[PDB]
RNA sequence: GACCCUUAAC
RNA sequence: CGCGGGGUGGAGCAGCCCGGUAGCUCGUCGGGCUAGGAACCCGAAGGUCGUCGGUUCAAAUCCGGCCCCCGCAACCA
RNA sequence: GGUGAAAUUCUUGGAUUUAUUGAAGACUAACUACUGCGAAAGCAUUUGCCAAGGACGUUUUCAUUAAUCAAGAACGAAAGUUAGGGGAUCGAAGAUGAUCAGAUACCGUCGUAGUCUUAACCAUAAACUAUGCCGACUAGGGAUCGGGUGGUGUUUUUUUAAUGACCCACUCGGCACCUUACGAGAAAUCAAAGUCUUUGGGUUCUGGGGGGAGUAUGGUCGCAAGGCUGAAACUUAAAGGAAUU
RNA sequence: UGACAUUGUGAAGAGACAUAGAGGGCUACCUUUAUAGUUUCU
């Protein structure tokens, strides 16, 4: 797919990686 | 591959030039990139000029013409014909036909 | 779409020609051809006052059948009407322009526009924002495709037609301004100051707008016809 | 948070105005508690023609 | 309204989606000089008389 | 001598006012658009509408005294299309040929130096 | 103006 | 174990200004489009209306029973 | 009004349209170019002020003070982010119509946030010439922007008593410009992408099959958005470039 | 919010009293005036 929204889709993931990640530290 | 030597567009010694917007469907293109074309018009549209004349009060007016500098993006210069699609070698043809 | 307008009455007339009447407008005596056209207003009603519905009226005539020659077919006034006497009216001098095809003709690339506009006040305490435009042109014998200035020519081209508008129009009444308008003696005095400059051609004057003007002083107006 | 002795917004089960905080300039005194002959209310957004 | 009765002096060439219909240039039967160019139906050639249900139209094109 | 207004044409696409006003301009007579001779909206714009309402203004005008109209066209302009619609010429045709007199045509399209900014977006519109 | 898709099966 | 609405084709709705012996949409089927699917076009079928009993002016709509879908009230010592 | 065609919408209460004292905000058209300037990003109304700069010219001066550069630093479109002012226009978000299986898209009409000043931040773009900088040399030919030089060249106040603007010839610097061209290249093509198996002028940065993946167990900067740095497991026989038909 | 009252002069097509065209698929709202006379929208 477009790399410019596989890397839109991929920051997305990566937020929710931070905010998961900040419940428990 | 590289397609033209210009890339397309009239900025060599620049980096920026300001928009233009197209006048067929307002696309923001360059000014030295965009399709620009004169128009100087009769404003009678020749086929009435002579039941104009007939019809005027002045003998021998001037009959002043209409002066649009006309710009198109590229898709609307292909699409209305303004420019065509031209062979690989007479792309190379920057004069007027 | 004669038939589709959806709503235009919730609820389920005279001719006005009539109840109007012709008056004269006419020029003031600056300009040879003194009758320009007719207007129109509403009868002499209580509550509207003809008289007082014709004094702010302007009406924009060309110089050609202002002067009768096709040599001003390009230039355009505005003149306001200033009081009626018995539907004889008579206007002053309110502002000039260009017709809209001459200053686009002018205008061609492969030279230089010099647009210079001053806002100098008329002896008779008229303010007016006059517009000049001047061409530089290619020289007899030039070889050379565009002809163009310099940008310190501009400045300095622009520096002498602003002296020169000054001048002329401090120290001239409103009358006399359009009287020396008309045969373009400013245009030709710009000519032999920018000379030495650039050979600029095309040094028309444009626009001349009226910004405020005095007290209306019926004596002043009266003296062009009288 | 008054009682309804107190405040028109007094009293209640949860902490609430009731009925609409916006009031009439023909209200009287007691009654001009809230915001007082609003013609509009919530966020301003955009411009105001000011 | 009194129509008015033409005849072709020039044809221009067909146009239309499929042809179907002829530019042509047409002159007036009473106070010639007065050029016209109608679109015709059917088959027409040089010389034709034409007639208008309408006469101050001009067509150029049809597409 | 002569009595003249200005036949004052305004031609957008999808519509075409001819309507003629007096010297100043601040008196309309005969404003008649091509909106309201045709029923179909996308069928206004023709110069059959165009030539259609300049016909009945140019009627409604000799019935007023106005003999002949300085003719001020117009296309939309603005940050608009600038170009003049299918109408025009139809509607400035008509008026000469109705038997009014015309002189000193001009044409009044609003041009800016410099425009607020077009509508479409910067794409434009991609259709 | 509208117009999406296409064998696992030598 | 009180008070209320509702049940009509496979599915969703028309008899609620008291009556066209049941109609309209989706679905299904047939044909045509297309090199088969779809989308599109043209046609067809489908429920005596939850069941039983009451006036007999086309009565079953509106009456009284059972079943089913649900909904609100189920507190103050 | 709007469109392919419509519809949403505005119109007694007068829409749209016509025409001089009008409150705003933004933008600088046309001139405007194979033109100019800037380190890039970028920069286009006038005038005033303020410092700056390249090129030219110089029988001025200093005298190797230089080139390129880890670390380090300034600037850095747009969007975005705190904050007060402005908010005209257009308009990410947010409701009608066509598609119908939709259309939370493309098209209409609106419309919030969004292009000015900050402690201001952010530091990224196909930030492109996808060509690091400095230096030398190697073919042709015209044009143009600056600046100089030479032609009692042509034309110009008070007409042939300062000059300017043009024309030819040079020259320095610059933006560029006509070829599958000696040479180079996989070719496209290249005034450098040549002087490279006849391989070395100086120097910085980067890459080593495709994917996983610019994905952190980490660190650091940032208000945040995110930037910078940056794997492995695993999995692949290709992925890819330029031509040809 | 309206009327009246402390509210002191004039002007304007005074919804003016009897004999009057049209625009509408001779016919009682729509610029009107010839014949004494206190009032307008404001």
């Amino acid at each position: 797919m477009r790399a410019k929204w596989r890397k839109k889709r991929t920051r997305r993931l990566k937020r929710k990686r931070r905010k998961v990640r900040a419940r428990s530290k | 591959p590289k397609k033209r030597a210009s890339n397309g567009r009239n900025k060599k010694g620049r980096g920026h030039v300001k928009p233009v917007r197209c006048v067929n469907c307002s696309k923001s293109i360059p000014k030295d990139k965009a399709i620009k074309r004169m128009a100087i018009r009769n404003i009678v549209e020749a086929a009435a000029v002579r039941d104009l004349s007939e019809a005027s009060v002045y003998p021998e007016y001037a009959l002043p013409k209409t002066y649009n500098k006309l710009h198109y993006c590229v898709s609307c210069a292909i699409h209305a014909r303004i420019v065509r699609v031209r062979s690989r070698e007479d792309r190379k043809n920057r004069a007027p036909p | 779409a004669v038939g589709k307008n959806k709503r235009l009455s919730k609820g389920k007339v005279v001719d006005p020609f009539t109840r109007k009447e012709w008056f004269d407008i006419k020029a003031p005596s600056t300009f040879e051809n003194r009758n320009v056209g007719k207007t129109l207003v509403n009868k002499s009603t209580g509550l509207k006052s003809a008289s007082d519905a014709l004094k702010g009226r302007v009406v924009e005539v060309c110089l050609a059948d202002l002067q009768g020659s096709e040599d001003h077919s390009f230039r355009k006034i505005k003149l306001r009407v200033d009081e009626v006497q018995g539907k004889n009216l008579l206007t002053n001098f309110h502002g000039m322009d260009f017709t809209t095809d001459k200053l686009r003709s002018m205008v061609r690339k492969w030279q230089t526009l010099i647009e210079a506009n001053v806002t100098v006040k008329t002896s008779d305490d008229y303010v007016l924002r006059i517009f000049a435009i001047a061409f530089t042109r290619k020289q007899a014998n030039q070889v050379k495709r565009h002809s163009y200035a310099q940008s310190s020519h501009i400045r300095a081209i622009r520096k002498v037609i602003s002296e020169i508008l000054t001048k002329e129009v401090q120290g001239s009444t409103l009358a006399q301004l359009t009287s020396k308008l008309i045969p373009e003696v400013i245009n030709k005095e710009i000519e032999n100051a920018t000379k030495d400059i650039f050979p600029l051609q095309n040094i028309h004057v444009r626009k001349v707008k009226l910004l405020k003007q005095p007290k209306f002083d019926v004596g002043a107006l009266m003296a062009l016809h009288g | 948070a008054m009682n309804p002795v107190d405040h028109p917004h007094g009293g209640g089960n949860h902490q609430h105005i009731g009925k609409a905080s916006t009031i009439s300039r023909g209200a009287v005194s007691g009654q001009k508690a809230g915001l007082i002959a609003a013609r509009r209310t919530g966020l301003l957004r955009g411009s105001q023609k000011t | 309204t009194p129509v008015t009765l033409a005849k072709v002096i020039k044809v221009l060439g067909r146009t239309g989606s499929r042809g179907g219909v002829t530019q042509v240039r047409v002159e007036f039967l009473e106070d010639t000089s007065r050029t016209i160019v109608r679109n015709v139906k059917g088959p027409v050639r040089e010389n034709d008389i034409l007639v208008l249900m309408e006469s101050e139209r001009e067509a150029r094109r049809l597409r | 001598s002569q009595v003249f207004g200005v036949a004052r044409i305004y031609a957008s696409f999808n519509d075409t006012f001819v309507h003629v006003t007096d010297l100043s301009g601040k008196e309309t007579i005969a404003r008649v658009t091509g909106g309201m001779k045709v029923k179909a909206d996308r069928d206004e714009s023709s110069p059959y509408a165009a030539m259609l309402a300049a016909q009945d203004v140019a009627a409604k005008c000799k019935e007023v005294g106005i003999t002949a109209v300085h003719v001020k066209i117009r296309a939309t302009g603005g940050t608009r299309t600038k170009t003049p619609g299918p109408g025009g010429q139809a509607a400035l045709r008509a008026l000469a040929r109705s038997g009014l007199r015309i002189g000193r045509i001009e044409d009044v399209t609003p041009v800016p130096s410099d425009s607020t900014r077009k509508k479409g977006g910067r794409r434009g519109r991609r259709l």
